DNA sequence: TTAGAGAATTGGAGAGTGTGTTTTTTTTTTTTTTT
DNA sequence: ACACACTCTCCAATTCTCTAA
């Protein structure tokens, strides 16, 4: 494909859990102790108090580059927390013209999304005797 | 084997993309004026030849394009046949 | 005078190898037990 | 194992030289 489809998705998408009055686990709140390792991958609901909130900063999704000699553009998609930027124009036409041109990054055609990180903690009146309260890290993107 | 090297060659020049384009367009491209300086008009002549050289064969520096052209221009008989054909057309 | 056949010199493609990385105050705001 | 620094090697691109038409 010419470019990754993520580059032109102008929208965000989210799921809203089942109404408990129609009801399933996503409708039934869990305290931060009940979130065992069994739940990894699932959609759940959590009840608690927020302890701290970060301020908004951008995160990359698709990065855009320009090749100087052959005047051609290439894209890279980022999922992990870190990445290596590109540094060689591997395009077949550029290669067959033996044109070992240099790649440079561009903001004006890259795609970002808003990011924020928070932390949630269990209610003090639900802590069992002699224990210290536990907490979870929450991530938030889009609108 | 390693990948063979890519070069300028008379086949590119004799292609329709090549030298016929210059003869098809040069009369319309360049324009001198007494109304502008020597340096002005002199600079103007090189524009078209530079852009054409890039479009033909982007490997190398402009000077290297000219000096490369000298070798094949003096040696290849088919290219020389084409050139005497031009000057015969004017003898026509 | 052109050109084509053979020899010598050089460039860098690219393949290979070894390597490094995780990890006693001194000054100032606040709670607590001690005279 | 994953980017780097450095070493080694082979192969063909190039220019130079000699010969004859
Ligand atoms: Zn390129």
């Amino acid at each position: 494909e010419l470019f990754p489809p993520n580059l032109t998705r102008r929208y965000f998408l989210y799921f809203k859990p089942l109404s408990q009055n129609c009801a399933a686990i996503s409708s039934k709140p869990l305290s931060v102790r009940q979130i065992k390792g069994d739940f990894l991958g699932q959609l759940i609901t959590v009840r608690g108090i927020i302890t701290r909130v970060s301020d908004v900063k951008p995160a990359v999704e698709v990065i855009a580059y320009t090749c100087d000699q052959c005047g051609y553009e290439v894209f890279q998609e980022v999922n992990s927390r870190t990445f290596t930027p590109l540094s060689e124009c591997t395009s077949e036409e550029c290669s067959q013209n033996q044109t070992k041109g240099q790649l440079f990054m561009s903001t004006r055609a890259s795609k970002f999304s808003a990011f924020q990180e928070c932390k949630i903690q269990e209610l003090s009146q639900q802590v069992p005797v002699g224990h210290i309260p536990r907490s979870l890290n929450i991530h938030v993107n889009g609108t | 084997k390693r990948r063979p090297q890519v070069k300028l060659t008379a086949e590119k020049l004799l292609s329709d993309k090549g030298l016929p384009y210059v003869l098809k367009n040069a009369h319309k491209r360049i324009r001198i004026s007494s109304k502008k300086n020597s340096y002005d008009n002199l600079s103007n002549i090189i524009q078209f030849y530079q852009l054409w050289a890039h479009e033909l064969f982007p490997k190398a520096k402009f000077k290297d394009f000219m000096k490369i052209c000298q070798t094949v221009g003096k040696t290849d008989p088919v290219l020389r046949e084409y050139r005497v054909s031009l000057f015969r057309d004017e003898m026509g």
